[PDB]
RNA sequence: CCUACGGGCAGGCGCCGAGGGUAGGGCCCGUGACUGGGGCGAAGUCGUAACAAGGUAGCUGUACCGGAAGGUGCGGCUGGAU
RNA sequence: UUGGAGAGUUUGAUCCUGGCUCAGGGUGAACGCUGGCGGCGUGCCUAAGACAUGCAAGUCGUGCGGGCCGCGGGUCCGUGGUCAGCGGCGGACGGGUGAGUAACGCGUGGGUGACCUACCCGGAAGAGGGGGACAACCCGGGGAAACUCGGGCUAAUCCCCCAUGUGGACCCGCCCCUUGGGGUGUGUCCAAAGGGCUUUGCCCGCUUCCGGAUGGGCCCGCGUCCCAUCAGCUAGUUGGUGGGGUAAUGGCCCACCAAGGCGACGACGGGUAGCCGGUCUGAGAGGAUGGCCGGCCACAGGGGCACUGAGACACGGGCCCCACUCCUACGGGAGGCAGCAGUUAGGAAUCUUCCGCAAUGGGCGCAAGCCUGACGGAGCGACGCCGCUUGGAGGAAGAAGCCCUUCGGGGUGUAAACUCCUGAACCCGGGACGAAACCCCCGACGAGGGGACUGACGGUACCGGGGUAAUAGCGCCGGCCAACUCCGUGCCAGCAGCCGCGGUAAUACGGAGGGCGCGAGCGUUACCCGGAUUCACUGGGCGUAAAGGGCGUGUAGGCGGCCUGGGGCGUCCCAUGUGA
């Protein structure tokens, strides 16, 4: 399928997600088909999560399946509540 | 869009085909000038319609033999023979660039 | 080919497995390159202060 | 690591007196005053036509052994400047300036850059809030460049803290003294300090 | 020195068997019946030329022919079928 | 042999085919008794052709000659002193 | 308008020309002398030479039937596991390397009415009745092993037939369309598989079809290195008809027909090279370059081939030829590190046979969970950039030693000594972020709320407390070019990037003192750009410096007078898409 992930950019520990819709089968840090938001787990920042939550749905109904913990970041983003 | 060009017949030798010469010019990269590149591309007549001197329009077309990417759009003018001469001859003054 | 051998004295005969550089010798015509002293068996000057580096020569105490 | 030698020298050959030594520098028995002639078996001898390029190495070498600093982390600032918006000698004098260790010297908290590092280094300084041991720091508008808490009561800073009562120092800056705390205001104009130094020269000597 | 990857080449031999039997089991049908409608013999060619029909869409089913294919197949098949009967005539069946 | 029997599988023949072999060519690199000049050295031998009217103005294309630089013919150029 | 420096050297001297030379930046580097720390990068550029051992791709009992062992305990049935098998889906991703390739390979923009697409999503329909095989297993024969042949048994989501036909496929006709696009009428042809629980209902599955999305296949325009001392190439060659083949166009393949296609706008040939995003340099224009990361391509010991499949002509799948290698019981058989490590060879030279699935991502699976040398980290190497250290303040008209000395003194030098302040290292305690999902609860398995498990790195980073003055090296000092004196040597030994130094007063050799430049680095060699307006578009030239063809005639080509008009190709403007 096509998939929606975690794609880490940053460095030594030093994790720094972007939140990408990729195709199942591109290695991790590739290729996307699109960027839609990012997220930095050690959660320096004031914003660690943003998540363009129109365009999320978009890719979640034209098909695309996020992994476990790139659910929950939309959870947490507000992309189910309904 | 399907690329059209502009040229003209050069060879009707072939059945259902013809040779359209196209020209083009573009400034040089580095030098600046205008200059003038020309190519000639096997054309698809499937009425055996066009002739010599036939300045016409090909358009980029699904592929019909190898070599043949293009059929002959329309007919755009006839008779500039002046042209294929043009050609002709530069294939002629060739005999003398052997050794 | 042919290469000098720098420095004041040298523990180089035939046979001596050695190392080159680039680099020619203005007044010797054909010596187009440098033997690197200490390395392998060509040693170091004895008895250098100065300069060592270039001259493949460990530091004294 | 940095220059850590004979200290006098570089003024004796700068020809200016640099005030390396924080306290010393002051007395007649500083360096310059005694003799104001180049190190060396050589210093005491008519001296000869210095080049355009002799000119711009040492007025650069000043500039530089004044902050006591690594060429590289000189060359980057100068370089740091060449790319920034303006006018390069202040951005350089001004980014220069910017760096901690001599920020630390600037309001005062010690004698010379040179010991000012050692503080700053030992963990003795600290910026709007947390320690800072890092003397590179690139201290920007807004800082309070305190005394470390754990530090205040200490008979080095105590001296130095306390020849600083009512010494004016810097249009840029302030100074809750007492509480042995600053502030990073602004950086230079040029007018701010005059440094022996035209380093119009040192753009120069650079872009060789 | 082993694995479940000969698993899945044992299997390939006996797939392979499947498909070049019905593939070539078409053929013999196919060209059997362009064979009739050539000295047709009209009404059998038409009876044999389904059969063909059948088998050949019966691949397209699985992983022997493809969709298309069959589609291929059976286009030909046809126009041969037809046009060598019309040269003569007429269809004792369909289609069509 | 299967039958699923107007069929399939075995099996047989053919095309093409990796390559192998036979023959003959094209290019390129390496090398070779011997050989031709070339650069360099220089501390030698022979003369002194060119730079002065360079001691026969010089240079020249060509031809013939001579230990060597060179010479001479024929024509040309002045980039020749007087 | 954020951007542009030059110098040495042809002479007795000059100006000009012109080459050689240097200072600048750079690197996957290597060599020397020296070497304390930390972080982030980075590290076989050579033999796409050869490889020992291990490891790199599997998983599902919620598809099926069995074997061995065990827990329930009346031959049996359950439950668990485990071993293979049959059946799945994966194995075509991910990882490696740059051999080949001057090509539609790549880049850029486009075409496809000539096309495909597993798992995912949306939606329309649907799953009735039979029938059969093959392993595992049992039985025999072969071997040292690799294993294997024969015979009989049986399940299934394995296979096959009939039925049903929303639908779809195909021939013919017709309408819209206009390359094979869409609709339709007649004929014809094709579907299916069950499993599990809470068992009048869910859920994972199965089937035909439409559309989406996603990844592709194929096609065309423009770009893409050196040699013309490679000038002529071409018989599947170029076009046609008919077929075969494919997902699909196509001389891709075949038969026949025609005589065509290509070339100085450089065909053919030879040489070199994976291409781009970028990278290095440069005022820019340019030049150079493709390592790391990302995109595409190509190969998987050398070759050919196809099988299975949605997709391979498949690195750790198959067949066959070659080459090499091993194994052994001498009968026979086995291999493919350009996966991760690692060995060897080669080389100036490039690392641990580490740790873990915690994260992230991938495969299977309802889930639990299993696999994951992808990956997250750790190891080695000053290989690169960056940060930190070897202390700080005080301290003589100034010790000893050593250097010079006009013999008075000058120098190293506040340097040292010595004084006090701090406290890298080490000791001690505490000790993370990275981890909240999957799950379980309630809600409806949705929204939502609630709970819980889990850390390789790592007892590390860092927080706190106690605490020691604690590595310096290298180049250079004639001019360019910043830094000068003694001694030894005597056209020797040696130096040398260029000019040039040495023939007993050498700032140029060698040591010394002193000095300049950098500093856990400094120097050397190699190469790239720069200086080089020294291939000159920007931005050069040709009387004598290198350079006008011996002169005509002329093909192609480049270029072209005044006026008016059409077109609008160059050119110019705006919008718009693309420029990851
Ligand atoms: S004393 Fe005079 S010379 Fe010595 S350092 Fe202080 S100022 Fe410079
Ligand atoms: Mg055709
Ligand atoms: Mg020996
Ligand atoms: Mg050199
Ligand atoms: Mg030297
Ligand atoms: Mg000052
Ligand atoms: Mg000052
Ligand atoms: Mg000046
Ligand atoms: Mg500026
Ligand atoms: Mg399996
Ligand atoms: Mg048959
Ligand atoms: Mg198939
Ligand atoms: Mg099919
Ligand atoms: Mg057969
Ligand atoms: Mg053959
Ligand atoms: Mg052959
Ligand atoms: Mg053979
Ligand atoms: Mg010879
Ligand atoms: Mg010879
Ligand atoms: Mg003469
Ligand atoms: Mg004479
Ligand atoms: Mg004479
Ligand atoms: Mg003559
Ligand atoms: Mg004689
Ligand atoms: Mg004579
Ligand atoms: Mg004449
Ligand atoms: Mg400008
Ligand atoms: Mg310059
Ligand atoms: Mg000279
Ligand atoms: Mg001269
Ligand atoms: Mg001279
Ligand atoms: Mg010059
Ligand atoms: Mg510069
Ligand atoms: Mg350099
Ligand atoms: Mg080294
Ligand atoms: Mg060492
Ligand atoms: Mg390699
Ligand atoms: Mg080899
Ligand atoms: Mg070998
Ligand atoms: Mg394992
Ligand atoms: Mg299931
Ligand atoms: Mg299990
Ligand atoms: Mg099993
Ligand atoms: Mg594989
Ligand atoms: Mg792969
Ligand atoms: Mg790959
Ligand atoms: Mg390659
Ligand atoms: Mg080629
Ligand atoms: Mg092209
Ligand atoms: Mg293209
Ligand atoms: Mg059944
Ligand atoms: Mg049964
Ligand atoms: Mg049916
Ligand atoms: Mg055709
Ligand atoms: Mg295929
Ligand atoms: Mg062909
Ligand atoms: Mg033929
Ligand atoms: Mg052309
Ligand atoms: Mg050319
Ligand atoms: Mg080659
Ligand atoms: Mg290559
Ligand atoms: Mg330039
Ligand atoms: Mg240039
Ligand atoms: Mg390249
Ligand atoms: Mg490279
Ligand atoms: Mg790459
Ligand atoms: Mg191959
Ligand atoms: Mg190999
Ligand atoms: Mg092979
Ligand atoms: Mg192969
Ligand atoms: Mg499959
Ligand atoms: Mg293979
Ligand atoms: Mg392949
Ligand atoms: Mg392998
Ligand atoms: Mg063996
Ligand atoms: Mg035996
Ligand atoms: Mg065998
Ligand atoms: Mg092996
Ligand atoms: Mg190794
Ligand atoms: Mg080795
Ligand atoms: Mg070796
Ligand atoms: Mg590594
Ligand atoms: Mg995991
Ligand atoms: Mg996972
Ligand atoms: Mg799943
Ligand atoms: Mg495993
Ligand atoms: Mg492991
Ligand atoms: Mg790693
Ligand atoms: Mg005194
Ligand atoms: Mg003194
Ligand atoms: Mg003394
Ligand atoms: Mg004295
Ligand atoms: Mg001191
Ligand atoms: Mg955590
Ligand atoms: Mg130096
Ligand atoms: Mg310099
Ligand atoms: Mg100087
Ligand atoms: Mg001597
Ligand atoms: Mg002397
Ligand atoms: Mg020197
Ligand atoms: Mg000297
Ligand atoms: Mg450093
Ligand atoms: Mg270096
Ligand atoms: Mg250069
Ligand atoms: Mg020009
Ligand atoms: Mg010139
Ligand atoms: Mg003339
Ligand atoms: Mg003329
Ligand atoms: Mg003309
Ligand atoms: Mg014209
Ligand atoms: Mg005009
Ligand atoms: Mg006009
Ligand atoms: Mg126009
Ligand atoms: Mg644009």
């Amino acid at each position: 399928m096509v998939k929606i992930r975690l794609a880490r950019f940053g460095s030594k520990h030093n994790p720094h997600y972007r939140i990408v819709v990729t195709d199942a089968r591109r290695k991790r840090d590739g290729k996307y088909i699109e960027k839609i938001g990012y997220y930095d787990p050690r959660k320096t920042t004031p914003d660690w999560l943003k998540v363009d939550v129109e365009r999320a749905r978009y890719w979640l109904s034209v098909g695309a399946q996020p992994t476990d913990t790139a659910r929950r970041l939309l959870r947490q983003a507000g992309v189910f509540r309904q | 869009p399907k690329k059209v060009l502009t040229g003209v017949v050069v060879s009707d030798k072939m059945q259902k085909t013809v040779t359209v010469l196209v020209e083009r010019q573009f400034p040089h990269p580095l030098y600046g000038k205008v200059i003038k590149r020309s190519k000639k591309y096997l054309a698809h007549d499937p009425e055996e319609k066009y002739k010599l001197g036939d300045v016409v329009e090909i358009i980029e077309s699904r592929p019909i033999s190898k070599r043949k990417r293009f059929r002959v759009l329309r007919l755009v003018e006839s008779g500039r023979m002046d042209l294929v001469e043009k050609y002709l001859i530069r294939r002629q003054n060739y005999e003398s660039l052997s050794k | 080919v042919t290469a000098y051998i720098p420095g004041e004295g040298h523990n180089l005969q035939e046979h001596s497995v050695v190392l080159i550089r680039g680099g020619r010798v203005k007044d010797l015509p054909g010596v187009r390159y440098h033997i690197v002293r200490g390395v392998y068996d060509a040693a170091g000057v004895k008895d250098r202060k100065k300069s060592r580096s270039k001259y493949g020569t460990k530091k004294p105490k | 690591g940095r220059y850590i030698g004979p200290v006098c020298r570089l003024c004796r050959r700068e020809g200016v007196k640099l005030y390396l030594k924080g306290e010393r520098c002051y007395s007649p028995k500083c360096a310059m005053e005694r003799r104001p002639y180049p190190p060396g078996q050589h210093g005491q001898k008519r001296a000869r036509r210095p080049s355009d390029y002799a000119v711009r190495l040492r007025e650069k070498q000043k500039l530089r052994r004044i902050y006591g600093i690594s060429e590289r982390q000189f060359r980057n600032l100068f370089e740091e400047a060449s790319k920034k918006k303006g006018v390069t000698g202040s951005v350089f004098l001004g980014l220069l300036e910017s760096r901690l260790d001599n920020v630390v010297y600037r309001l005062g908290f010690a004698v010379s850059r040179r010991q000012a590092r050692q503080l700053v280094r030992h963990g003795h300084i600290t910026v709007n809030g947390r320690r800072v041991d890092l003397p590179s720091y690139r201290v920007r508008p807004g800082d309070e460049i305190a005394v470390a808490e754990k530090s205040r009561n200490l008979e080095l800073i105590r001296q130095n803290l306390e020849a600083m009562k009512g010494r004016k120092v810097g249009p840029w800056l302030s100074l809750d003294v007492e509480g042995m705390k600053g502030k990073f205001l602004r950086l230079p104009d040029r007018e701010d300090l005059a440094l022996p130094v035209n380093e119009q020269l040192v753009i120069e000597f650079y872009s060789r | 020195r082993n694995l479940s990857a000969l698993k899945r080449h044992r299997q390939s031999l006996k797939r392979r068997l499947r498909n070049k039997a019905k593939k070539s089991a078409i053929k013999t049908l196919s060209k059997k019946a362009i064979q009739l409608a050539q000295e047709g013999k009209a009404e059998e060619a038409l009876k044999i030329m389904r059969k063909a029909e059948s088998l050949i869409d019966k691949a397209a089913k699985g992983s022997t022919l493809h969709k298309n294919a069959a589609a291929r197949r059976k286009s030909r098949l046809m126009r041969k079928v037809r046009q060598l009967l019309e040269a003569a005539g007429a269809p004792l069946i369909g289609g069509g």
